[PDB]
RNA sequence: UCCCCCGUGCCCAUAGCGGCGUGGAACCACCCGUUCCCAUUCCGAACACGGAAGUGAAACGCGCCAGCGCCGAUGGUACUGGGCGGGCGACCGCCUGGGAGAGUAGGUCGGUGCGGGGG
RNA sequence: UCCUAAAAGGUAACGGAGGCGCCCAAAGGUCCCCUCAGGCGGGACGGAAAUCCGCCGGAGAGCGCAAGGGUAGAAGGGGGCCUGACUGCGAGGCCUGCAAGCCGAGCAGGGGCGAAAGCCGGGCCUAGUGAACCGGUGGUCCCGUGUGGAAGGGCCAUCGA
RNA sequence: CGCGGGGUGGAGCAGCCUGGUAGCUCGUCGGGCUCAUAACCCGAAGGUCGUCGGUUCAAAUCCGGCCCCCGCAACCA
RNA sequence: CGCGGGGUGGAGCAGCCUGGUAGCUCGUCGGGCUCAUAACCCGAAGGUCGUCGGUUCAAAUCCGGCCCCCGCAACCA
RNA sequence: CGGAUUGGGGUCUGCAACCCGACCCCAUGAAGCCGGAAUCGCUAGUAAUCGCGGAUCAGCCAUGCCGCGGUGAAUACGUU
């Protein structure tokens, strides 16, 4: 990335903006609970997901981390934490779409996502396509 | 451009717009915060003979005439990005005069 | 001194034709010759500003008006400019001693130059304009062989109401001016 | 660290509002640039300060090209 | 620098800042006493 | 004044600059 | 009364850009010229002066067209003074009054005041 | 200076991130004039970028110096003249525990710029600093130990954190 | 990890304070003396100034973070 | 701020006192010579003498002021 | 001064001159203003300087070698 050093904690409130639609790909990745999404469960579940189904197809990963996660190295308060050192987060809030694949197999996508969710620690969900965009 | 326009619109009252075309010299006497002319002693669209400075001064002399008549004395002057030098010098030296 | 030849070429002989290699209707819409600017990129004149009116006072001849100054803005840290003190050199002429100017170039600068070979046709601004460049000052008729301390170049131009470069192009062919076919 | 530090708070911002009985000379309003322009009897000074220049009550009048004048009505 | 300027022919002061090296030496920029009114004061 | 410049080729114009005693050559007559 | 145009102010993009059309007798600009007032660090281009001829090309006035810009519902919704309940926590919900933003239908290539000239 | 600060103000932590301890006689005052950065297209050296030309380009430049806010309907760019970086003042009001800080109409003397209206009691503004005591230098309607005078002191000015 | 000092041609080291223009020694290369080598003499070449971002007309030099090096400190329980 | 000493070639010093003399050492270039550096020997460029000013026939010289360095005791609300 | 380089044309030897001959004519006019440390040759018709011939051989890349004549020096205290 780039900007610069920390930032602050900030709640998580209401699953307002933090949840969309299917926009690319097949079937998509819900989340039911809020919480910060680390870039280690981000690859994660990118790399057990692309392993399963070698040779797959696209895979979408719409959110993505710029939250510096803040933290302490086993000591007291001498000003603010250094942080960094799980790295990154997303702001994660039910609703929000994760993942979404295409090209490939619904099997290969029910199994996938289902074993990605394990990668992920928010209970989850998995949604179809329908058509709910926005037309007439 | 009418910077010193603005300049004046904040000083007082009876603005007296200077408007010249290049051949004629309209004189409007308005009062800013109403929108209404008094005086309007034009030029050329008016009855006086044919040059331009001279001109002015008559008009000049025209808008004193009407000027006092009403009352009107304050002559808080609208260059109108002219430069008082020429036609425009003579409109408020002429009526300044008289 | 409102006399030349040039001057008369636009009207009776230019004029008509630019009205039959496209026609127009009104006499304000044929494309009017009306300005011409010089420059000299003088990088070279800030050390020197004895070498500075040099430039400027011979440019004064080869004009036929009166020379001006225009030094630099920003900071050319490669190369030892920066505030902008050092210096550019520029001169607008019009109406007579543009006329007057024009016919010196194309019958004494432009002949006597360098294996000359023609007016490049490209270095049209898109419009209805253009811009050449020249380098020995020296093409011009006043200037004398034991006076120039430096070949100092400099290059030109000429606006026009042209809109398009092909008018522009009659225009200036039919105004005289030998372009490199 | 090296973080910790602020200059005290100036206090800006509408010190009269619309609709306020005012002297003459009270600070109508403290400005940082020129959120709020002078007007009808109102005049600014070096921290672009805004006071009432005769007596009466004051009142606002968004301009949106022109600005955010405010003035004052005088009356007695 | 600090700066002061005198009066001409009299004994009054006032208040002032010159430049050290910078392209300032002397002060002949008129002021105004108390008394009488308005006589150029120099740099002393 | 009007310059005569007096290219080496066969042509004498009559434009206007300084001296009009201007010496020149190789002109738009050659 | 009403219409065209000139000056100037208000409303401050539903008046802006852009393509098209259109008006010169009048009004306006350009335009002729640079002797005098005056001027461009170079130019009468700008500012200035004296004033006929020419055009409406440039600029502007008026009108058209919506592609861009801009204005924008309604409906529901987010959030929320206030009152109340549920979960370990992260949080969630109901009653009461309030109620956006975004997106949709859609609107607009102006309206208006005083004075001046002309029928 | 900003955020934290929860839409008036204020508001804490060894909370996040950055400045000041200056500079300018022209970077001021008035008067008149002027309009950005960039992008494209065109042009002798240059050629990403000097300078010149055309069209676009409403503020993303500039505004001495951090940032914020403001700003071309000028606070910015240039020229002319000038020294209001004036004294004696000060209705009213911001701010505030005290003290300190901050804006200022208008009056008088006198003076600058402009035809005038009018503007000028420094710099677009918000940091660029230090109660008091002690003493220094200039000045002065004052005091001066019985009396003239001097020493010394007070008063206005200004100096050493 | 707390505080201080330091990364510059192949080796060691100056220049940073006081922004514009990398200096010295050895070595390396070419040439000479010698039968030959060293010593000695003549000339030449050789750097990204650790790194990334920032400041500036412009950065080895100014500012900040990271990385590596050296020194000091790390107590009362 | 008060006192006194000086600024002299790329650099320092004698000349100053009590004016008529820019000289000395080293560097540096060319010449002599040597196996070689050096010693040593010949010649040469570079100083408005920090500045401005005054007296005199002539001022580095004696003197006034201005700029800077260095020294001196003292001072600090 | 200097003649390198190079464009184009042409001459002759030889089956044949792209690689590779010599030569002529026109144009082109390079470095070089006397040579760093170091080093070479000669004691008189010598050094220096100038031209000539021959073997070689179709021709010739010959500034090479061998031979010949023209003009015509300087200094040699001494043996460290
Ligand atoms: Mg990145
Ligand atoms: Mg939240
Ligand atoms: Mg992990
Ligand atoms: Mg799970
Ligand atoms: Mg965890
Ligand atoms: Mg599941
Ligand atoms: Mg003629
Ligand atoms: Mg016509
Ligand atoms: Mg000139
Ligand atoms: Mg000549
Ligand atoms: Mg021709
Ligand atoms: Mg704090
Ligand atoms: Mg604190
Ligand atoms: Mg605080
Ligand atoms: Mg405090
Ligand atoms: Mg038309
Ligand atoms: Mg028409
Ligand atoms: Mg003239
Ligand atoms: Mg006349
Ligand atoms: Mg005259
Ligand atoms: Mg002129
Ligand atoms: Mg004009
Ligand atoms: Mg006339
Ligand atoms: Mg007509
Ligand atoms: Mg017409
Ligand atoms: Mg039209
Ligand atoms: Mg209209
Ligand atoms: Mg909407
Ligand atoms: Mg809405
Ligand atoms: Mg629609
Ligand atoms: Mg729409
Ligand atoms: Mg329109
Ligand atoms: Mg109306
Ligand atoms: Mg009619
Ligand atoms: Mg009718
Ligand atoms: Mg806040
Ligand atoms: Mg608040
Ligand atoms: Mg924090
Ligand atoms: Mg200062
Ligand atoms: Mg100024
Ligand atoms: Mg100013
Ligand atoms: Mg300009
Ligand atoms: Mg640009
Ligand atoms: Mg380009
Ligand atoms: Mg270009
Ligand atoms: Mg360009
Ligand atoms: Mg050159
Ligand atoms: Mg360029
Ligand atoms: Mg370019
Ligand atoms: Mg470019
Ligand atoms: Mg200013
Ligand atoms: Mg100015
Ligand atoms: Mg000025
Ligand atoms: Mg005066
Ligand atoms: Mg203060
Ligand atoms: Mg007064
Ligand atoms: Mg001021
Ligand atoms: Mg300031
Ligand atoms: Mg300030
Ligand atoms: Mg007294
Ligand atoms: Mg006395
Ligand atoms: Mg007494
Ligand atoms: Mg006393
Ligand atoms: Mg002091
Ligand atoms: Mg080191
Ligand atoms: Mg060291
Ligand atoms: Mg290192
Ligand atoms: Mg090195
Ligand atoms: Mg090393
Ligand atoms: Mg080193
Ligand atoms: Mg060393
Ligand atoms: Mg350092
Ligand atoms: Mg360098
Ligand atoms: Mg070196
Ligand atoms: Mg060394
Ligand atoms: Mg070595
Ligand atoms: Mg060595
Ligand atoms: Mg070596
Ligand atoms: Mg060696
Ligand atoms: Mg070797
Ligand atoms: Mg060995
Ligand atoms: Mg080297
Ligand atoms: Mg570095
Ligand atoms: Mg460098
Ligand atoms: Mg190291
Ligand atoms: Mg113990
Ligand atoms: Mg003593
Ligand atoms: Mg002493
Ligand atoms: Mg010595
Ligand atoms: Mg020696
Ligand atoms: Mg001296
Ligand atoms: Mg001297
Ligand atoms: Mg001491
Ligand atoms: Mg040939
Ligand atoms: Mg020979
Ligand atoms: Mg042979
Ligand atoms: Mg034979
Ligand atoms: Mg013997």
């Amino acid at each position: 990335r780039m900007k610069y050093r920390k930032q602050q904690r900030g709640r998580l409130k209401g699953a307002t903006k933090g949840g969309d639609y299917v926009a690319f790909g097949d079937f998509g990745l819900v989340a039911l609970e809020p919480a910060w999404i680390t870039a280690q469960q981000i690859e994660a579940a990118r790399v057990a997901m692309v392993r399963h189904f070698r040779r797959g197809g696209k895979i979408f990963i719409r959110i993505f981390p710029d939250k510096p996660y803040t933290k302490k190295p086993l000591e007291v308060r001498m000003g603010k934490g250094k942080g960094n050192v799980e790295g990154y987060v997303a702001v994660v809030k039910p609703g929000r779409v994760m993942f979404e694949v295409a090209g490939v197999t619904e099997e290969q996508a029910m199994e996938a996502l289902r074993i990605a969710g394990h990668k992920l620690p928010i209970k989850t969900k998995i949604v179809r396509r329908d058509a709910y965009d926005e037309a007439q | 451009k009418f910077r010193v326009r603005n300049r004046i619109k904040r000083t007082g009252r009876l603005r007296l717009s200077v408007f010249r075309s290049l051949k004629h010299i309209y004189a409007q006497i308005i009062d800013d915060e109403k929108g209404v002319t008094l005086v309007s002693a034009s030029s050329l669209a008016l009855k006086l003979k044919g040059n331009k400075t001279e001109v002015a001064r008559q008009v000049g002399r025209a808008l004193a005439e009407k000027a006092l008549a009403l009352g009107i004395k304050q002559v808080a002057f609208d260059r109108g990005p002219y430069k008082y030098h020429g036609r425009v010098k003579a409109l408020a030296e002429g009526a300044r005069e008289g | 001194p409102l006399d030349l030849a040039l001057k008369r070429k636009y009207y009776e002989e230019v004029r008509p034709e630019l009205i039959r290699r496209f026609g127009y209707q009104n006499v304000w819409e044929v494309p009017r010759l009306e300005k011409v600017v010089i420059n000299q990129g003088l990088g070279e004149a800030k050390e020197d500003a004895r070498i500075l009116e040099k430039a400027a006072q011979e440019l004064a001849l080869i004009t036929g008006q009166k020379p001006a100054v225009t030094r630099a803005k920003k900071s050319i840290s490669n190369f030892k400019l920066r505030k902008g003190m050092p210096i550019g050199l520029r001169v607008t002429l019009r109406r007579d001693r543009m006329w007057i100017f024009l016919e010196k170039l194309l019958n004494v600068a432009l002949p006597r130059i360098r294996d000359f070979r023609g007016l490049n046709p490209n270095s049209f601004d898109g419009r209805g304009n253009y811009n050449l460049g020249l380098r020995e000052q020296l093409i011009f008729p006043e200037i004398t062989y034991d006076m120039v301390d430096a070949l100092r170049g400099m290059d030109i131009a000429v606006v026009t109401t042209a809109e398009t470069d092909e008018e522009a192009r009659a225009l200036l062919e039919l105004l005289g001016f030998p372009f490199r076919k | 660290t090296k973080n910790g530090r602020d200059s005290q708070a100036k206090r800006l911002g509408v010190k009269r509002y619309e609709g306020q009985v005012v002297r003459a000379g009270n600070i109508l309003v403290r400005q940082r640039g020129t959120r709020f322009k002078p007007g009808k009897n109102v005049g600014m000074g070096r921290d672009f300060t805004l006071f009432a220049l005769v007596d009466g009550v004051v009142e606002f009048q968004d301009r949106g090209r022109l600005g955010r004048y405010v003035h004052v009505r005088p009356l007695a | 620098l600090l700066l002061e300027c005198t009066e001409c022919k009299r004994r009054n002061y006032a208040t002032e800042k010159n430049k050290r090296n910078t392209p300032n030496k002397l002060e002949l920029r008129k002021y105004c006493p108390w008394c009488r009114k308005h006589t150029v004061h120099r740099e002393v | 004044v009007p310059a005569r410049i007096i290219c080496g080729c066969g042509n004498v114009i009559e434009t206007y600059s300084t001296k009009p005693e201007i010496y020149v050559e190789v002109c738009s007559k050659c």
